């Protein structure tokens, strides 16, 4: 084939036209996103209860929903929160693999089936089923800057004026507000109901009868009498439309003629439909719109898009409102594209450097210059093909193959450069010879990588996911480079390199170039010298081989496992937390102190603060807030103490000394959905009906021994919220019935003043909005306040709440949890160092065994999937080895020779982990893929190298140190060539400091060392492999 | 409040028996209470941790500490089913005919949850079984209504 | 095209002064002039 | 697939003549089955 196109470079030509064209065409329709979905698919079936406790959620809505989750296909496992903010989040989880439009549509269609079993005041708020996920690609902040607009009209702003043009806006796929659209708040007052001997009841009545669509009719409808002429709708009653309209409802007509309005008793006024959050940015009130990236968009357009969008609207803000961008990740994205093209035409620059340096031709500088172009377009061509994005993880799996595609490259011409030198055949001649020595070994090689690479894209779950992104991109480079290497390189080589008579090996030059033939032809004498001492005393190094060996082993169990580097991004999270029972006000002043520290001790670093008080990730109650930190542009924040992981350090150092007040700073995650580093997601299971209570006890339990084993089991603590003081009231019945008084009555006037109560919709210039009826803040405080509350009775006395009623402090859970329909409480925890995830979880399970009679436990998240994970990898490193075995067997021709390539894997493993040890790395993805095309390309050299010297025994009849010597002699300057180019090519990746840091640090440290011992050890170690395999099998 | 107060609010609640001592040695506020009202010995009588309700009386607890809506730990030990708790606070001297704002005795919650040993305990100890609640409603009323034969045959 | 619409209004006040329901109000309206989906019929074995 | 040399037939009533009527097309229908023994075997009802 490589002979064919030598004859026929035009056919050549086009091959390579047509691929840059089809990778062309691709690098312009590719997607484009930090990171590809890696998590397995997830529905959210989520439900507010207004003014429920988590009992009333879990026992009216939650436990009917999930007794109707059956006969839905793929399900792993589901999981429930139901909690006293009147909330349900059911997540299931399905295999990796299945389709999430056909997951989602299974789900809420059994969910519609469910919804005549739910309360009416559920059915009447609804129950959303989403596609769930967790990677904003921006948040857009609306601030009022005046002080003339409160969060809730921010809120309603956005949601009228902006929040629908940006869901139309192109490549977004899903928008969030960070608040409500505007509510009709009646904000009861008892005085004044119990003054016209009214209640609630008659609020909601009579909003219900004022406020309503009613239908009547046409004139001169269908079936008509024959001769009308005329034919229109009748217009009757439609929905309120202002406040002006609800104040003016009729209540009552006294005796004398007076009229009782809404306004009478209660405060009207426009609000949200919640008042749990309060969101601050700088202390200034804000609203806020969360972005997703649709599937199959362009990152970059899509941020583009909105901006451009956003610039639209910004005539038409009301004076002090203004856009704020606290999260974007596009231009990180941006940077990471930046820095990738950055390297790969260093990269190229580098090549051609060396190629000149040792070969002093530019003729020769132009092959590689063209071919490693055409193998980059090409491998994008394919990606397209497989549906693949242009992703943080393609984009450095390109990088890791930089090493491949220039070795390749290099190859071909250098092999070439030697043939006419050593024998004096022109160009196209020697082209033919120097391929035929070469093509069979290419083949081979192609073989073996993709025995290597090809297993790691059936891992399953999310790190397999992330496996497959390097695998695919990798194999494919590593394919189309081979394939340019049999058909355009040899056919350049032919067409293009000028002679060189025999004997010229340009030592007879003067200055520099001269000098240096001179230099290296001596250097190459005292290698085959070295060479020639060590096939003496083969012995000393096979010693010297399993120190290496035992070395390794030993660096490999001391390097700490992780999964993706922590970056800077210009933003990080704080917590904070107060005791149990904590009010939001209480919560508003830690957060006003935390805020004070950002802009007064980090006004250099610091750009924003987005206070969020009464959310968490584990449950937002008033006693829990989080704290949002903007910092200023990378350019103005030089040096380690002004980057993220100071700051943070140097935050949560400040914030400990916070009293009754639980605050921490901390870095975001690559990816979410991965967990932390040997981090293990217990769940708890009460079995056999044994009730809250006692699982609690079951739980306690089960912590205090874990606590007793710091040697394994470090923070293991529950997830879940505490038991809290609440206040259990009890109606008694005969005394209601003895006045005459309903329950129903008792129970509206209850939930509607204390809890709230959703009546009915009215229209808000042109867009539809929820009534709410709730008692005004002062009268619904304190446990006194509910003898103020009165309730007609039959005979029409005012009965006072103190009357019919008795109340005491229990203890109750304010979130309640469920695994696959039972009870649960999900334990989080991690391996102590320099333990594996795998022995901690081992433990758990033994501490698990001694609970009561009826607990049980399951695995859940990242511990399912790496107990389903890591029993692929006995199997998947085992058909790689037999598989690269049997196609070096094949290409050799023999069962013994292949282990002389095979022993080349730890001289490159070893320098890998001495410079990820030193530089304080850890044993990560991009680390272990590192390894892969390290040990391909040290491999690829060692294949050369026993290919050559077997041939020279085969053909020329040449003895085994013979061969071997000569063999090492010829393949001296191409090894060193590439190594030279490819070192210097990760050097910038190593020494980075800027943003992608994390990761170009992780790409680069394990190549660099990993290729300086793999090329200067293989070089030395290569032919002692051979010489004792050769002996030791005939 | 004190910072000990609030360690011996939880030290209480979680039965850490081996906490409660070192925070009896500092000096832990045994009068310390939450929002709600509740004491360290309010809450070890609600979660049943006999050991830390003894070593609490014996380091001065009020015995007749009553929160927000007047209901004390004899209240809750007699509720919750606690026989030796509601015992060792009667011995301590408990009122056991403490009344909270609902006109409620620990005879009455005994009562209503059928633990028949603790009425027994109750009744031992003086308790008023004529008492009436704010709706005029004795023990026995509470049996009755409850359909506990056992339990009406005793409040003869 | 635009279509002119007859708009009737209900006084509540005045009908509550009169002592009838709007919900009597509404039927009555709704039933005679738009008409009003009572309930199903068997027809010949096919529910109508 | 089926039961060999079984046939699985559905009588309809296609002009709302009621179930009685329809029990006797039934019957008659099993009667003149009965009726050639030489060609129909166990020829009966599903239902009640
Ligand atoms: C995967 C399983 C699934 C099933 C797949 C089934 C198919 C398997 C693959 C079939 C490959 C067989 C190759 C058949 C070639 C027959 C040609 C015989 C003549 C010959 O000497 O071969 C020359 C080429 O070989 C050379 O000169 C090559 C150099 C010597 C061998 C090089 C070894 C190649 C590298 C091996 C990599 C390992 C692969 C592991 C699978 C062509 O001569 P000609 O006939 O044109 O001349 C004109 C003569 N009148
Ligand atoms: C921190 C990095 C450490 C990496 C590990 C080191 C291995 C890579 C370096 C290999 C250097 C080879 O250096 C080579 O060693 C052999 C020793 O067998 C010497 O060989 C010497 O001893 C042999 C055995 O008695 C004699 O046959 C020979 O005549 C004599 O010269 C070579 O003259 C020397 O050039
Ligand atoms: C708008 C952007 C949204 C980003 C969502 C962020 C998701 C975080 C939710 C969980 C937060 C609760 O806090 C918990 O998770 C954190 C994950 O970041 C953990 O953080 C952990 O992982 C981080 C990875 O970047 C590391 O930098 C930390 O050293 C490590 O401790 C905290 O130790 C833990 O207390
Ligand atoms: C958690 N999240 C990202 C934020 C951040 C800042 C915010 O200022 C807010 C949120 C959540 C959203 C949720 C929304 C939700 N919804 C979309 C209307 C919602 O139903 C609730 C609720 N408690 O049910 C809100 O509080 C809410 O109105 C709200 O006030 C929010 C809000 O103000
Ligand atoms: C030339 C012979 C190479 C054989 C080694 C290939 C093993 C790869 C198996 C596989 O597909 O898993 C990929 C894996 C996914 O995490 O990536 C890795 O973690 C890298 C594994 C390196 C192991 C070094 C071996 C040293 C002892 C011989
Ligand atoms: C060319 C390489 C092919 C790789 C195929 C891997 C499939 C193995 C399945 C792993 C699961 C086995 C569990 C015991
Ligand atoms: C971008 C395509 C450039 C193609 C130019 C190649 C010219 C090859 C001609 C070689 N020749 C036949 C003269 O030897
Ligand atoms: C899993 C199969 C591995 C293949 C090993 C074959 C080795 C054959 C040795 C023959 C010696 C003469
Ligand atoms: C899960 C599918 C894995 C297939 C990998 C094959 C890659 C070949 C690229 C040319
Ligand atoms: C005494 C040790 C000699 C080793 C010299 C090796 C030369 C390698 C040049 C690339
Ligand atoms: C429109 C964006 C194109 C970015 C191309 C990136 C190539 C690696
Ligand atoms: C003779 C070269 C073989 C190449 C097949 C891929
Ligand atoms: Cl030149
Ligand atoms: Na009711």
């Amino acid at each position: 084939m490589p002979n064919f196109f030598i004859d026929r470079p035009i056919f050549a030509w086009v091959i390579a036209i047509i691929i840059m064209l089809a990778g062309g065409l691709a690098i312009l329709k590719l997607p484009v996103a930090q990171y590809p979905t890696i998590a397995p698919p997830a529905v959210t079936i989520s439900a507010s209860y207004p003014g429920a406790d988590a009992k009333t959620v879990q026992d009216t809505v939650t436990q009917v929903i999930e007794q109707n989750m059956n006969g839905i296909d793929n399900l792993m496992y589901m999981s429930s929160n139901s909690d006293s903010t009147g909330t349900v989040q059911i997540t299931l989880t399905f295999e990796s693999g299945t389709d999430a439009d056909i997951a989602q549509v299974q789900v809420q269609n059994k969910l519609q089936l469910a919804m005549p079993l739910l309360p009416q005041e559920v059915q009447q708020q609804g129950v959303s089923v989403e596609k769930s996920s967790s990677s904003f690609l921006m948040v857009v902040g609306v601030i009022n800057t005046d002080g003339t607009m409160t969060q809730e009209d921010i809120s309603d702003y956005v949601a009228a004026n902006m929040k629908d043009a940006i869901s139309r806006t192109s490549g977004v796929g899903d928008v969030q507000l960070f608040g409500s659209q505007y509510a009709m708040r009646i904000w009861m007052n008892p005085n004044e109901l119990n003054k016209f001997q009214l209640t609630p009841v008659d609020v909601i009545t009579a909003i219900k009868a004022q406020n309503a669509q009613v239908a009547a009719g046409q004139l001169g409808g269908t079936p008509p009498v024959k001769g009308q002429q005329l034919n229109a709708s009748i217009i009757a009653q439609t929905r309120l439309t202002s406040t002006e309209e609800f104040g003016k409802i009729l209540l009552k007509v006294n005796q004398d003629g007076s009229r009782v309005l809404l306004r009478d008793v209660a405060k009207i006024e426009l609000g949200g439909e919640n008042y749990d959050i309060i969101a601050e940015f700088n202390g200034q009130p804000a609203s806020g719109l969360g972005i997703k990236l649709a599937t199959g968009a362009n990152a970059l357009d899509t941020a583009a898009a909105i901006r451009a969008e956003l610039a639209k609207m910004e005539p038409f803000f009301p004076s002090g409102l203004k856009i704020v961008y606290p999260y974007d990740t596009t231009p990180f994205v941006k940077i990471s594209i930046h820095e990738v093209v950055k390297t790969l035409v260093e990269a190229i620059i580098l090549v051609f450097l060396v190629m000149y340096l040792f070969l002093q031709n530019f003729r020769a500088t132009l092959i590689p210059t063209i071919a490693v172009p055409v193998v980059l377009l090409g491998t994008f061509a394919v990606l397209a093909a497989f549906g693949f994005s242009i992703n943080t993880l393609t984009m450095f799996g390109m990088v890791l193959a930089i090493g491949l595609l220039v070795d390749d490259a290099i190859v071909v011409v250098e092999n070439v450069e030697r043939v006419m030198a050593e024998e004096g055949l022109p160009p196209k001649e020697a082209t033919r010879k120097s391929m035929g020595q070469i093509q069979g070994a290419l083949v081979g090689i192609a073989m073996v990588l993709s025995a290597v690479f090809v297993p790691m894209a059936f891992f399953g779950g999310s790190t397999g996911a992330i496996y497959r992104q390097f695998s695919i991109t990798i194999v494919s480079a590593m394919a189309l480079s081979v394939l340019v290497a049999l058909i355009l390189t040899p056919a350049l080589c032919a067409t293009m390199l000028k002679p060189i008579a025999k004997g010229d090996h340009g030592e007879g030059k003067k200055g520099f170039f001269g000098w240096f033939n001179r230099m290296f032809e001596k250097s190459t004498h005292h290698y085959t010298d070295s060479v020639g001492g060590i096939l003496r005393s083969t012995g000393r190094y096979l010693v010297l081989y399993l120190i290496i060996v035992v070395g390794m082993a030993y660096l490999f169990v001391r390097l700490p496992s992780s999964f993706l580097p922590d970056e800077d991004q210009g933003v990080f999270m704080t917590m904070v937390q107060l005791p149990a029972g904590a009010t939001q006000e209480r919560t508003q002043k830690v957060l006003n102190e935390v805020t004070h520290y950002y802009l007064t001790k980090e006004k250099n670093n610091v750009e924003s603060v987005f206070a969020v008080n009464g959310f968490g990730f584990a449950g937002r109650p008033q006693n829990t807030g989080i704290a949002f930190v903007s910092l200023k542009d990378w350019a103005d924040r030089p040096g380690e103490e002004n980057k993220v992981e100071a700051i943070t350090m140097r935050a949560t150092r400040a914030f400990s000394q916070i009293k009754d007040a639980m605050v921490f700073a901390f870095n975001l995650p690559a990816i979410v959905e991965l967990g932390t580093a040997t981090g293990f997601d217990f769940e708890l299971i009460d079995q056999a009906g044994l009730g809250h209570e006692k699982l609690t006890q079951a739980r306690n339990q089960l912590l205090a021994e874990a606590a007793k084993h710091p040697d394994m089991l470090t923070s293991v603590r529950p997830n879940g919220l505490e038991d809290t003081p609440q206040f259990k009231i009890d109606i008694d019945q005969e005394k209601a019935q003895a006045l005459g008084v309903s329950i129903n009555d008792i129970n509206t006037t209850l939930g509607a003043a204390w809890g709230g109560s959703y009546v009915n919709d009215f229209i808000d210039r042109g867009r539809v909005k929820k009534v709410y009826v709730m008692s005004e803040a002062k009268y619904r405080m304190l446990p006194d306040d509910i003898g103020d509350w009165y309730v007609r009775a039959a005979d029409g006395q005012m009965v006072p709440f103190s009357a019919f009623s008795s109340s005491r402090w229990e203890y109750g859970s304010p979130r309640l949890e469920r695994y696959n329909g039972l009870p649960s409480m999900e334990i989080l925890g991690q391996a102590a160092p320099g333990k594996s995830t795998g022995e901690a979880m081992e433990l758990m399970e033994q501490l698990a065994s001694k609970l009561p009679t009826g607990v049980g436990y399951d695995w859940t998240g990242m511990s399912y999937q790496e107990r389903l994970s890591g029993n692929q990898a006995p199997s998947l490193y085992a058909i790689s080895l037999i598989v690269v075995f049997l196609c070096l067997a094949a290409l050799y021709e023999s069962w013994s020779i292949p282990f002389s390539v095979m022993l080349v894997v730890p001289l490159g493993v070893i320098g890998a982990l001495l410079a990820a040890t030193f530089r304080g790395l850890t044993n990560d993805v991009y680390f272990q893929v590192g390894l892969l095309t390290t040990i391909g390309l040290s491999a690829k050299n060692a294949i050369l190298i026993v290919e050559f010297a077997k041939d020279l025994m085969d053909k020329e009849g040449k003895g085994l140190i013979e061969a071997t010597l000569d063999a090492v002699r010829m393949r001296l300057r191409p090894i060193l060539m590439t190594s030279l180019a490819f070192i210097l090519g990760v050097m910038p990746l190593v020494i980075s400091t800027g943003a992608g840091s994390g990761a170009q640090n992780a790409v680069g440290t394990g190549v660099m060392g990993g290729m300086v011992t793999a090329t200067v050890l293989a070089i030395f170690f290569v032919p002692v492999f051979f010489v004792v395999v050769r002996r030791r099998f005939s | 409040g004190s910072d000990l107060g609030k360690k011996l609010l939880e030290a209480a609640r979680a039965g850490r028996d081996d906490e409660v001592r070192i925070l009896m040695a500092n000096g832990a506020d045994v009068n310390a209470a939450d929002v709600v009202g509740w004491t360290p010995l309010h809450l070890a009588a609600y979660w049943g941790h006999l050991e830390i309700v003894e070593v609490l009386l014996k380091n001065g607890a009020d015995v007749n500490a009553y929160d927000t809506l007047g209901s004390t730990p004899l209240h809750l030990a007699a509720h919750f089913g606690h026989l030796e708790i509601v015992e060792v606070l009667l011995k301590n001297g408990a009122d056991v005919n403490a009344k909270d704002d609902n006109g409620i005795t620990p005879l009455h919650l005994a009562a209503n949850r059928g633990h028949l040993e603790i009425v027994e305990v109750l009744l031992k100890y003086g308790a008023d079984v004529n008492a009436q609640d704010k709706f005029g409603k004795t023990a026995f009323d509470i049996s009755i209504n409850n359909g506990n034969e056992d339990l009406a045959e005793i409040l003869q």
